[PDB]
């Protein structure tokens, strides 16, 4: 415990930026994507209302882009550095497999349900690769899970409302395989506008072939391919069959308890800035934006500010958290 | 082990001497009074309360809580021995089964046959309820308390308790008490005369003499919020017998007291169930309009439309030429607009209602369904009320035909096993829909925007386009409210709609003539400016009669027609 206490007490630098920079060291670039993934790992917070309604605390993220821009590797990394995480691919899975299937027990002879992928990921993360190759009938199953965190089943003599609270991180490729600059984002993206309204943040990634950038990228890749582990000798081959990772896991695990709270200044800032953003959007056109901005934008801002405060372990949500949150969503929604 | 004779005397002492400071402290000895009523056949079941026993002998309470079955039998025998002392009166003959017993007495001059009472325990207040997951095998035979939701219930069946046979030759009778879930019947006479002579007389069973009890089977399931993370909920079988039948209902919260026991065979691992001993269930117009969804700014007349949807019109019923009173309306919403808050407010407000969504999710559908009996369906579960459909535009042809059938006949059909079963669906419908792409376009018709077929889409009495767009002050007000909420009388309304909906106001011929003139002028403007049809006239009648019902008045008046006219007229303005 003492290490995390003295580390958080330092307050010399923005710790969230250092933790984000240190995420997935093999993968070069993509700063904002790393920051958003860290917010997904930390999560927001739930809240309940006296009328019986409640506010969703978990975050969902979507990635779209060209070939060879490391989309798949980021998914394979999160799966290794988060507790209770599950993989899935769009072409290899069925709606029954995603939710729950009836099973005949050979010990007792009885019929009963068996958990699917999204149920097993309860209070965890589920990674969907190759999302654009799913049949729409499976997306109908995903809709209820992503909106309400529950899944309704009516089989094997049981009528039940199971628990499937999870964060979805998904990746896809654009229509025609390579993104087209002469078409709007809504034309390049193959999904329905109803489904695109459910994810918290949507990122677009492109292989801009600048030699200045290719220089450092190619150098970094080649450095990676010459490494050999210290426990291995000069000519060996394996058989078939910056913050350290350990500290990162421990710090994130402790930070998942803090449950910080709004402040009047942060609430005021978010309200005023949202009104300003709404006016700017009203002036703007679909030729210059990915999706419309509504109350869901306020929920996203609140979740992101909460997560940033959570990383500080500051019991209050502060102006710094709100400013960071709005900058992130501003970049995500209002860049070409 | 204890001497159960001494325990019997102790139980007798409790029944004879206990008074709860009862009948407002007059000390009238509750169980003595109960024994008088039992002796005079005024009452059948007797619930002995273990909190009363605890006042005298907590060790007896502990003795009862483990191996409860012994004490059930013990208390029953004690009550039978004490019953004649509290008798003073002769009871009138009132039952064929007792006429046989009376004949048996008359001819004579086992006790199980005569024992016409039931004895049950009410659990001690020390024992907190367990969840269905915490009733593990160390509780076999012990008294337990459980909490959950009911899922299914059978009809009431006659369960055999003691069989009575007659002999063809010797004229005697024989008895056979039943305890296990199965038994084997008798065949040939065991009486000494028949046996010694080997005369071979056969035994005939008499349903006029044997004793039967009301029996019913039930299942109970875990609450979803009590289930640990990443698990499937479990269920338990509960057997209801005697005066406890017909209390529970499907989908109802209950708390059950009972004994946990294993099932008898006909391996060392065996199924179990809960033996139930007690089941416990867990002006005016403007004011009421302003009371609907006060969280939402504006939309003044939409709230009044929803008010009249809840109040309803009148079924005219002239000799089969039917006009129905149920209002039905539909809301067309731009993407992400505030309609969800209003919809959920009406859903929360209404005393009997249900919700569903048009995408055809993995659960049960709009209509009823079959499992291995029939069950469910949003159209079914809302019956004497209103049902709400969300994202109506994503419905399938099955859904559209089901809604069409409900709109016409207010009933449905689902085949259990090829048989043509049919089922009530008397409720009103409220629909929510969204355009096919993006925001609604005023340059195109609503059919081109929402893209449901015109035949069923025009059924609704009212159509409203819920369109909204940014503005600095309104967005700031909304943001202030949402951030404030995140940082920090329905009974009267229900009683008002209860009392006012008793009215069925008629129309006089003067109002009919007035409506005729108004309607033809309205249709002239409609074609000059078409959508107007007979449906429009019936909608005007429905909303005006509904307003007349909202008033405490026995007839419709001019102001009701005028209000209905401006409401239907102004609804077009929402589309532009
Ligand atoms: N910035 C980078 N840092 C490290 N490796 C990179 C980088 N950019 C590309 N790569 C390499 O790209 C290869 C393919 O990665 P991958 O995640 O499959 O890309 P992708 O965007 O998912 N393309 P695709 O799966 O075809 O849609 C890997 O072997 C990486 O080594
Ligand atoms: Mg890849
Ligand atoms: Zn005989």
């Amino acid at each position: 415990i003492a290490k995390i206490k003295k580390f958080s007490k330092t307050r010399s630098k923005d710790i969230f930026d250092q933790l984000a920079k240190s995420l997935a060291p093999s993968i070069h670039g993509h700063d904002y994507v790393k920051k958003a993934i860290l917010c997904l790992l930390l999560g927001g917070v739930e809240r309940d209302l006296e009328n019986g309604s409640h506010i969703r605390g978990d975050i969902n993220i979507l990635l779209i882009g060209d070939p060879s821009v490391a989309k798949s590797q980021l998914l394979r990394y999160v799966l290794c550095t988060a507790p209770r995480a599950i993989p899935t691919t769009g072409r290899g899975s069925s709606g029954v497999g995603l939710t729950a299937a009836v099973t005949t027990d050979q010990e007792t002879g009885e019929r009963r349900l068996e958990a699917g992928a999204m149920v097993l990921a309860d209070r965890g993360v589920v990674c969907i690769d190759e999302f654009d190759k799913m049949s729409d009938m499976d997306r109908t199953a995903i809709h209820e899970v992503m909106e309400q965190g529950r899944v309704t089943i009516a089989k094997a003599g049981i009528h039940a409302r199971l628990n499937a609270r999870c964060s979805v991180l998904a990746a896809a490729n654009p229509v025609y395989g390579r993104y087209d600059q002469y078409k709007t984002p809504m034309e390049n993206i193959g999904l329905q506008d109803s489904l695109l309204s459910r994810f918290d943040l949507l990122f677009i990634m492109l292989d801009q072939m600048d030699p200045e950038q290719d220089r450092e990228i190619s150098d970094h890749v080649l450095r990676m391919h010459r490494y050999r582990a210290p426990g291995e000798q000069d000519g060996d081959a394996m058989p078939l069959g910056m913050v350290s990772a350990a500290f990162m896991k421990k710090y994130i695990h402790v930070a998942k308890i803090i449950k910080p709270v709004l402040t009047q200044e942060s609430a005021t800032y978010i309200a005023e800035e949202y009104s300003r953003l709404r006016s700017q959007d009203s002036m703007s056109s679909d030729t210059a934006r990915t999706s419309p901005v509504t109350a869901r934008t306020l929920e996203t801002l609140i979740r992101l500010a909460t997560a940033h405060a959570k990383a500080r372990m500051s019991k209050t949500v502060d102006l710094q958290d709100a400013e960071e949150a709005v900058e992130l969503v501003q970049y995500a929604y209002f860049k070409k | 082990l204890k001497d159960y004779a001494l325990e019997k005397e102790k139980v007798k002492k409790f029944l004879q001497e206990f008074y709860q400071d009862d009948e407002l402290g007059k000390k009238q000895f509750k169980y003595g009074n109960q024994l008088v009523r039992l002796a005079h056949r005024e009452q059948v079941a007797l619930y002995v309360d273990l909190d009363d026993v605890a006042e005298d002998d907590p060790e007896l309470v502990d003795s009862i809580c483990e191996n409860a079955r012994r004490y059930a039998k013990l208390f029953a025998d004690a009550v039978q021995e004490l019953l004649p002392q509290y008798k003073e009166r002769e009871v009138v003959n009132k039952d064929v089964l007792d006429v046989y017993i009376e004949h048996r007495l008359m001819m004579e001059q086992p006790a199980e046959l005569m024992r016409r009472f039931e004895l049950y325990f009410q659990g001690p207040s020390s024992n907190k309820p367990r969840v269905i997951r915490e009733v593990r095998a160390d509780s076999v035979g012990k008294l337990v308390t459980v909490r959950g939701i009911v899922t299914r219930v059978s009809e009431v069946k006659p369960k055999m308790v003691v069989a009575t046979y007659t002999c063809d030759q010797c004229g005697a009778e024989t008895y056979q008490p039943i305890q296990s879930p199965t038994f084997m019947p008798l065949i040939m006479c065991p009486s000494q005369e028949c046996q010694t002579n080997r005369s071979g007389g056969r035994l005939y069973l008499q349903t006029r003499g044997s004793r039967f009890i009301k029996f019913q089977e039930m299942k109970m399931q875990e609450h979803s919020d009590q289930v640990p993370v990443g698990n499937i909920p479990r269920s338990i079988t509960v057997l209801v017998e005697g005066e406890n039948t017909r209390i529970a209902q499907p989908g109802d919260h209950v708390s059950v007291t009972g004994i946990f026991l294993p099932i008898l065979r006909t391996g060392l691992l065996s199924e179990t169930y809960l033996e139930a001993h007690r089941i416990v269930k867990m002006d005016f117009y403007e004011k009421l309009a302003a009371s609907i969804a006060p969280e939402i700014y504006g939309h003044e007349d939409v709230k009044k439309a929803l008010l009249l949807l809840l109040v309803g019109g009148v079924d005219q019923s002239p000799r089969g030429m039917k006009i129905r009173g149920n209002i039905n309306i539909c809301l067309m919403g731009d993407p992400g607009v505030a309609k969800s808050q209003l919809l959920s407010y009406i859903d929360r407000l209404a005393p009997r209602s249900q919700y569903t969504t048009g995408r055809g999710s993995s659960g049960v559908g709009l209509t009823a369904a079959v499992l291995r009996t029939l069950e469910g369906g949003a159209l079914v579960l809302a019956d004497q009320g209103v049902c709400c459909i969300d994202e109506f535009d994503k419905m399938a042809e099955a859904d559209r035909t089901a809604i069409h059938e409900v709109m016409e006949q207010q009933t449905i059909s689902i085949a259990k096993a090829g048989i043509l079963t049919t089922l009530n669906a008397r409720c009103s419908i409220l629909a929510a829909a969204n355009p096919a792409y993006g925001r609604y376009n005023p340059r195109r018709s609503l059919e081109q925007n929402i893209q449901l077929p015109a035949a069923l889409l025009s059924r609704f009495d009212l159509l409203w386009l819920i369109q909204d767009r940014p503005d600095r002050d309104n967005d700031l007000r909304l943001a202030q409210h949402i951030t404030y909420v995140h940082q920090h009388d329905m009974k009267l309304m229900r009683r008002y709609i209860a009392m006012c909906r008793e009215k069925q106001p008629m129309v006089p011929e003067s109002l009919a003539d007035y409506i005729t003139a108004a309607y033809v002028e309205m249709r002239r403007e409609a074609w000059a400016s078409t959508y107007t049809s007979a449906r429009t006239l019936l909608a005007i009648l429905r909303l005006s009669t509904a307003l007349a019902r909202l008033r405490m008045v026995d007839v419709v008046e001019k102001e009701d027609v005028n209000e209905a006219i401006r409401l239907m007229e102004m609804s077009k303005d929402s589309l532009l």
